[PDB]
Order: C-alpha cells, then structure tokens, then sequence
C-alpha cells in the first residue's frame, strides 16, 4: 500500500515555480518510480516526467524541455518538482503517480513501468 | 507516440455493457513483451485510479465488470455491466516508449 | 516493526529438538510465521537460500538492559551488543534500491534506535557459505548432509531475511515477505 500523500494549493504569478511535494508511506522512495502528470480542461492528462529504472533516472517529456525539475528527498520518503516556466496558462492539477521500481518473479525482477497509485493531486499556478 | 480514441460519448444504460478503446500510432513491443499499457478512471473530486495495471491485469477494488484485453496494439477496455458509480472519465496509457501518454479521456454518460 | 505472526502452531521440539519458523501449508501455499521467544540452547539449520542470517540474545529482548545482535549478509557478519529494544517479530529487510540498481538490506525492520552502547566487532560471514544435498550447519560445524533431518543472557529469538515482492503498489499484501525456513532448537 504505497499512500501517495499531495500538498495543499498555491497560486504565484508568472515566472515563479511552485515546488510540490510527495510523500510515501508503505514504500519509502528508494524502491518507487515517481511520476509528474498535469492535468487540465482543455488539455487532458498530460504526462510530464518520471524515473525509468533501467537508466535509472529521470526522463523529462519532450515538451517542458526545461525549467522543469525533479527531485527527492530519499531521506524523508519525500519527492518534489518544481516548474519555473509558468505563464499561468499551465495553472493545472498537478499530480504524483507511482509505481514500483521493479517487478517480481522469482528473483528475476526485470523492470517494472506503470502509474499504479496517484495522489489526491493539487492545483497550483 | 499516440494513442487514439473511440467517440468519447460512450452513452450508458445502467445494468448493459460498455466499451472504449484505443490504437497505436508506433510498436508496443517491449523487449520482454511486457507490453506495458494500462487504463485508468476518474470520479470527480479525485484523482484517476488505475482499473488495470497491464493489459489483463486488474488490480482488486476493481470488479470483474472490468478488463483491458486487445492485441495489435488495439485494446479495449470492457466493461460488462455498467453498473451505478462506475461513471467517470477514462483513459488508455502508454509506457512502453521513453515518453509516456494518455489517451483524450472517454466519459460514460448515462 | 511489522506484526507478521501466525496462530495455532504446534510444539514438536524438546527427545527432538525440530522447529519450523515457517511452516508451509499446503492451502495457498501459506506461509506461517513463528519466531518465538525461547530460554537460552544452540540450534542447527540447512539454512536454504540462506534465509536465516541471524539472531538476537540477551535478558529481556527490551530496553533498560541489552542484547546481543548478530547478522550476517554476503561480505562480512556483524556483531553489536546494544540496548536495542527491538521488534518482536524482527527481520532483516530486503528491498531493491532503485538508484544503485541493487537489492539492499535493512536492519530498521529489526529494531528503530540503539540507546547508548559500545560494543562493536566485524568479521567475515560464517553462515553464508553454503557451497552451492542440505548441508545443515550446527551452532558453528557446517557438515555435508542428505535430506534425512537428522544429527545476562536469558533467552532469544533468530532473524530471519525477507525478500520483498513487487507485484502491485495498491493494497493487496505488504508483499515483505518470502519463503520458508527452520531451525531445529535444544540443549
Ligand atoms: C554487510 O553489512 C555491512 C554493515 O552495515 C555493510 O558495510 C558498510 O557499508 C557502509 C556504506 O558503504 C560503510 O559506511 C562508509 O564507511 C566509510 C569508511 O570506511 C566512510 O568514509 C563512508 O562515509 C561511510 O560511512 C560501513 O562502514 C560498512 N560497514 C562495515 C562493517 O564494513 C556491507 O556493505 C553489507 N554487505 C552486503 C553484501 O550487503
Ligand atoms: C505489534 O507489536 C507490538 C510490539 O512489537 C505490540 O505492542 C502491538 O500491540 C502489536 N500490534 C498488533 C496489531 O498485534
Ligand atoms: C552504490 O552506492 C555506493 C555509495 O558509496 C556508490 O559508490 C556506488 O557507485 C553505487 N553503485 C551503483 C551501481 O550505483
């Protein structure tokens, strides 16, 4: 049960980022895939990054091609992202999506890719 | 890499059958054929829960009403009742390339 | 600390000593969990997949005293004699990390903090080696064997490693643990 757990709203003007949080309770952050999707009416659901484990790192959509950022907190199970290319047109909900690292059969784990468990989200400018 | 959509209407009479689907614009083949794709839907007031974490595999809390079973890249999310408070909007995933997307979103509407 | 415990578990150990920590039942494949607390004794085991790793002694197995702390894992063994407190059903994590690409282990499903203590000592893993048709190692006489099950410090209880599974991230099971393993306990 891994408990996706979102912060609350906030609302800056352009050009400022809005960084939110992400916490996990059940699997602390090392064993997760953290994935950011936006959500908004008129857009859909909009996937904007996320780890792949068999890089392991973090790979970005191929629009927010920058002044997007993903980071975590591995200490406090705690994940962040930040988007500084706000021009509020991108107010949307912003949500936590997460899934396992890995799968298991046996001991072979190959490499797992979903978004199993989301966040209540948050709306953010 | 783009998944299609069937009309969005998807009109529902409570206690029929329902279905969605979508298509893809490249190769679903993963390199362990895990064929990595699922579906998702979402109340209002609430986040999109995924129904099926693969193309056959639901997740519990999720009746047996529901199954995302396709080939050739063409799934279709079956529903075989619709039953009250399964009305919501729902999507097709793509994880099976580095970038990853959703469908528009279908909406069950009575 | 985890409360992965079983019920109703019969007591065939004195005559002989055998003991399951886990027993096996044949419906779903169950896996019963019983790690008890028993006076200190020495205990022997075939140690498959070398799921047992260790165990902890002392008075209370609680805080105001301290207990001895033995664990080992591929590379070294590690001994601490601390005031642990520890869980009552302890175990030894296993979870895969996902930065190092690797699976890791942790002692923080054993115990939280250690209050003050000094006693520390490192060597090479003793229980590790099984060259690989059991081969059952008695507490430290690791011997060839078939499969014939055969030949202050108060009280105790042994450790155990789980290697999680990942099969879904939604409420399911914990999925911390795996396998199945005995000791067999005496004087
Ligand atoms: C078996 O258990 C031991 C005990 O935890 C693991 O070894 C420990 O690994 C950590 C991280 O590499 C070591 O900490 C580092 O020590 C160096 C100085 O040697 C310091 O510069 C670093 O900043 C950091 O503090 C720790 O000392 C080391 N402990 C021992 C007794 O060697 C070991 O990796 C485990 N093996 C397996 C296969 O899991
Ligand atoms: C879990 O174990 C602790 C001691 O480690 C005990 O105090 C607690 O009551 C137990 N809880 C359950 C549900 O068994
Ligand atoms: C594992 O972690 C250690 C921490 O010091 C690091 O030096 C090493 O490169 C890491 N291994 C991998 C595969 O990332």
């Amino acid at each position: 049960q891994v408990q996706v757990i979102q912060s609350g709203a906030e609302v800056k003007k352009p050009g400022a980022s809005v960084k939110v949080s992400c916490k996990v309770s059940g699997y602390t952050l090392t064993e997760l895939s953290i994935h950011w999707v936006r959500q908004a009416p008129g857009k859909g659901l909009e996937w904007m990054g996320g780890f792949d484990p068999e890089d392991a790192e973090t790979i970005y959509a191929q629009q927010f091609q920058g002044r997007v950022s993903m980071t975590e907190d591995t200490s406090t199970d705690t994940a962040y992202m930040e988007l500084s290319s706000l021009r509020s047109e991108d107010t949307a909900v912003y949500y936590c999506a997460t899934a396992f690292a890995i799968t298991t059969v046996g001991t072979n784990y190959y490499y797992y890719y979903g978004m199993d468990v989301w966040g209540q989200g948050t709306t953010v400018t | 890499i783009v998944l299609t959509q069937t009309p969005l209407s998807s009109p529902v009479t409570l206690g029929q059958p329902a279905s969605i689907s979508c298509r893809s614009s490249q190769s679903l083949v993963h390199s362990d054929g895990n064929t990595y794709l699922s579906w998702l839907q979402q109340r209002p007031g609430q986040p999109p829960r995924l129904l099926i974490y693969k193309i056959s595999n639901r997740f519990s809390g999720v009746p047996d009403r529901f199954s995302g079973s396709g080939a050739g890249t063409d799934f279709t999310l079956k529903i075989s009742r619709v039953e009250a408070e399964d009305v919501g909007l729902y999507y097709c995933t793509q994880a099976t390339q580095f970038p990853h997307t959703f469908g528009q979103g279908t909406r069950l509407d009575i | 600390c985890v409360n992965l415990t079983t019920r109703t578990q019969l007591p065939p150990a004195y005559n002989v000593t055998w003991f399951h920590a886990i027993h096996v039942s044949g419906t779903n494949g169950t896996k019963r969990f019983d790690n008890p607390v028993l006076p200190f004794v020495y205990f022997a085991s075939t140690e498959k997949s070398n799921i047992i790793r260790g165990w902890i002694f002392g008075t209370t197995l609680d805080s105001k005293t301290q207990s001895l702390l033995i664990v080992n894992n591929a590379t070294n063994v590690v001994i601490k004699v601390c005031e642990f407190q520890f869980c009552n059903d302890p175990f030894l994590g296993v979870y895969y990390h996902k930065n190092n690409k690797s699976w890791m282990e942790s002692e923080f499903r054993v115990y939280s903090s250690a209050n003050n203590c000094t006693f520390e000592y490192v060597s090479q893993p003793f229980l590790m080696d099984l060259e690989g048709f059991k081969n059952l190692r008695e507490f430290s006489k690791h011997t060839p064997i078939n499969l014939v099950r055969d030949l202050n410090i108060t009280r105790f209880q042994t450790l155990l490693a789980l290697h999680r599974s990942y099969l879904t991230p939604g409420d399911s099971s914990s999925g911390w643990t795996a396998g199945a393993a005995a000791y067999y306990v005496g004087y």
